[PDB]
RNA sequence: UUUUUUUUUUUUUUUUUUUUUUUUUUUUUUUUUUUUUUUUUUUUU
């Protein structure tokens, strides 16, 4: 904040903007408050009752989410596993060495208090329905997240995975059913259930019921896209996390990058509570989303696209960011990575390796740097008067041209329309 | 605003010489005609010399032809009047004038939108 | 005012124009008159009566806005929230510390007096309707403010949210119903209701009835477009509000900026009466609108568009402004932000930073400035005789070309028609 | 377009006026921070004549 | 971290000569006008010399014309003031001045955003 | 034979405008119309 004056008459003006808090909540800041996440559920009604409740309630449009939670607890409680090594997260020793833990060990069961009917009772439904009804209810979350005719694209795989369990399975919902289970996204206990399922099967993989985590895999790293673009950039470029970190040339991307890399959120732990910070109610606003880190998303994704990434061309273009500066910083990075192939011999036969020749004395000027050091490429870019060279812009054109089928509001169409012409 | 400052006047004897300097500021006079006028008290204000922006074309009054030498430097934003072989008739208050851009500078004072406060020039025996 | 005369005969003429007052009313100039805003409402009828009153009133074409306001008060009357901190605005302490306030603690309830409609009441209408019947009545404040028929997908998404509240919700309006609620925005008490709703739930974003903000969100900063383009320009460029205030190079844009930055209207406070200064009747003519600040809207919106803004394409081109001078200003500003990317290293590994070289003695003059200082770019622009260089017009062309689907009377079609030839 | 007027002279007058307003943007700094305003350079003496006002 | 560092001042007799150096650092002064000012004891700082970036066009104060030679070196980022044939009138505190890019430099001090701490120049009999 | 804008009653002269307004923006949240796991020539007795 600095004083601003209108030079016509030395009058003072104070330009101010409508602020917006939207603070960011981290997972570790939750477990210092409460050392356990509660799951509210009703254990009064028996299992075989709920299997018919949900079944005939699925056949119609009316079905209680409390019935599907109270049911899913019954259908999943008996399943347990055994740990190969200790398992602890945020100071919660859920297991130890060879402990046999259950899927609901990740949470603490509490009781939901409220009025609730039986809806519709149904018999004849065998226990084999308990083998696919959980998978169905869980998949309806993944189908309910998306909103367009590929809704059906994921639904039909929700079917394809059931004929594996029972060949004569058929979706017990109407075509209108696309309105039914979207609701289920707003029930906290449901999100906690699916998060517990994916957190469980992420440890006991290739367990016979690991097909259940289909549909619950969209819960792992939900609302955490920016760090996925960080890993994608570290994979496309081929550099380390630190070296990639050095190539951040924008203050906003720096602030967001420090925001993501808080040292106490277990973002590098294998099996942790962190990837499910949204559904496990650990955080109402994620630190690692492409909504609180838009500049890092646009930068780390455009740079990948210019490096011929396939994931990038469909990433969405965030709003209200520094488009120009971020594009220049991505062009310099992508051009440095594309020019500095850094080919080096890896194996030798007769113990003879490539020996470079240091006896070259020509005053090579404007030759781009030999590696991928930010320190040298910033000086070379300074020699170019901080304007991208025609070989840089030409390179970007060669990288974005011949791209076809670019969805609107994506960085693919942005790079194509910005560079190709 | 744009203003013209005249310096270098004074009282001298007949046959001496003076050097009037005029500093024009406030705008650009690249396409503006510079000039000098003078006024004797109780008499009319009259024209002595002018210099255009085109090739530094100089126009003199018959009363000073061969004696005065007007010049201008645009990089210095100045216009000088060199007054050699002065006469008592040349006693007056000299003003610097600068017409607006692309406009004529006439002997009557037509054009010549800007003026200076002036500098005194007295010539005695 | 300066004397004007005709040179042919020294006749004096006085050029004058038909004047238009249109004075502008600020929100602070209201609470110094009245220390509270009144809401006129009728409290005679009961809740269960008004429920069917406005249900059967909705199904038909006839309905009283006094019935929908007097019903909204009873439906939303017994709702509460405990403050985490003190709440006060314009010298009015509506809450304090751990107080538990309600939605209508913001306005002082008065009484409406006169004849009341009979209202064709209906019974058998249970209480679950009040779970969504307000959300309906509120949402139609939004739908009724858009005149494009294709845009009234808002009614469909209202049907989606109410259909989320009750699975079997169906629009209690005829296809002629779009005529019904349009006049609802003309009842000052109705606007004072929706503004109180959004102003309430803007402080309580965690409340379970926050979905009610749907429809009322268009009440916040209603008739406040230019103030939003100021933040948009402060976001697209990346320069602080003061630095962007320095790039204002037109007289009208400066006068409008001073008009917008009057220092007593709480435009930086989070939860204030200011964003709702139109519905709350705090102002009849807003100071922050693109109608009283046209040159600033055109200027900032065009400058944003030239910097690859996706929002600026569809902004409207106001009438009776200096398009030429404003376009040269936005051209210089935009080319200055685009040229000067201002790349700088942010993180280092071996504590080796880019050290610039000052030994470049070749004197590369006649080159654009290195940063985004108004003082330097104005002088550089004076070296070009205040005429845009070909690299500037080509920069604008490359930004406005490949702009498809441009609506008429927009600044996108204006820049496309101005720079792409 | 009204009838029976001097279309030619009127078009030339409007052409010179519109070209004058279009050329002379008259951009001038309005707000400053550290009390640093644009100070034009008067040491330009290469005689850049034959340029519009 | 832009700054101007002046060296070379001192006490000399009348008729002596000094050389003032100004190390400009922190940014780039390619399109900048550089200059010198001097602050007399009990008087406001006054103009002595300015050297532009356009063909090294120099402007001097009337008090120093013929005595001071101002120059600059862009490869060394230095600005020099050569003080020959000094006078006690020249006794003051000399400051180095720099201007923002394409921004003008005026004798009154207008422009010239950057200044130094200055050096002492004392000239006695 | 007349004649000679397939001009014109008169006003008039954005197929402008009640007012307000101005992304046919936004509940929140998020945004590869990515992913169960394997896996990768719509290769092969």
């Amino acid at each position: 904040s600095v004083t601003v004056k209108r030079i016509i008459d030395n009058t003072v003006i104070v330009p101010k903007l409508p602020a917006n808090e939207d603070p960011v909540e981290y997972p570790a800041d939750y477990f210092r408050k409460s050392k356990e996440i509660p799951l509210y559920i009703n254990t009064t009604k028996s299992l075989s009752d709920l299997r018919g409740y949900v079944y005939q309630g699925l056949k119609s449009g009316n079905v209680s989410i409390i019935h599907v939670n109270s049911y899913l607890y019954g259908a999943l409680k008996d399943i347990r596993g055994k740990l190969d090594k200790d398992w602890s997260s945020f100071g919660i020793n859920i297991g130890k060495a060879g402990d046999t833990i259950g899927i609901f060990d990740l949470v603490s069961l509490k009781a939901l208090d409220g009025v609730l009917p039986d809806g519709v009772s149904d018999a004849s439904r065998t226990s084999a329905d308990d083998k696919w009804l959980p998978l169905y209810l869980l998949g309806l979350y993944r189908v309910g997240r998306t909103q367009m005719p590929e809704y059906r694209k994921k639904l039909m795989d929700g079917l394809t995975n059931q004929c594996k369990m029972i060949n004569e399975q058929f979706e017990p919902l109407v075509p209108e059913g696309r309105d039914i289970f979207d609701v289920w996204g707003n029930d906290s206990n449901y999100t906690k259930i699916v998060a517990a399922v994916d957190m469980f099967f992420h440890m006991f993989k290739k367990h016979e019921c690991a097909s259940f985590r289909y549909g619950t895999i969209v819960s792992r790293f939900k609302d955490c896209a920016a760090l996925a673009t960080f890993g994608h950039l570290c994979k496309i470029t081929g550099m380390s996390t630190e070296d990639v970190t050095t190539w951040i040339l924008n203050r906003e991307v720096a602030d967001e990058m420090v925001q993501m890399m808080l040292p106490g959120q277990e973002i590098d732990k294998a099996d942790s509570y962190m990837p499910y910070l949204i559904d496990f109610g650990l955080s109402s606003k994620s630190p690692y989303s492409s909504v609180k880190n838009p500049a890092f998303h646009f930068w780390g994704q455009l740079t990948a696209l210019l490096l011929r990434s396939t994931r990038a061309r469909n990433a969405r273009q965030p709003d209200d960011i520094e488009y120009t500066s971020l594009t220049t910083a991505g062009l310099l990075y992508a051009y440095a990575v594309g020019s500095s192939a850094d080919l080096a011999q890896q194996f030798c036969v007769g113990d003879n390796k490539y020996t470079p020749d240091d006896s070259t004395g020509g005053l090579t000027t404007n030759a781009p740097p030999q590696g991928r050091d930010v320190v040298e490429w910033l000086g070379w870019f300074e020699d170019q008067n901080r304007k991208p060279t025609p070989d840089m812009m030409q390179y970007a054109k060669r990288a974005v041209m011949s791209l076809q089928g670019l969805r609107e509001k994506t960085i693919g169409k942005y790079a194509k329309s910005e560079f190709d012409k | 605003q744009v203003q013209l400052v005249e310096t270098g006047g004074g009282l001298v004897q007949t046959g001496g010489s003076l050097r009037l300097s005029c500093k024009a500021s406030g705008r650009t006079f690249s396409n503006s005609i510079m000039g000098w006028f003078r006024q004797a008290p109780g008499k009319e204000r009259d024209f002595v010399a002018k210099i255009s922006w085109r090739n530094d074309y100089t126009t003199y009054a018959d009363s000073v032809k061969g004696r005065f030498t007007i010049s201008r430097d645009n990089a210095s934003n100045m216009v000088y009047l060199l007054m050699n072989n002065l006469k008592p008739e040349d006693t007056a208050v000299y003003y610097c004038a600068a017409t607006k851009a692309y406009n004529g500078g006439e002997t009557s004072g037509r054009g010549f939108y800007y003026w200076g406060q002036g500098t005194q020039v007295t010539v005695s025996s």
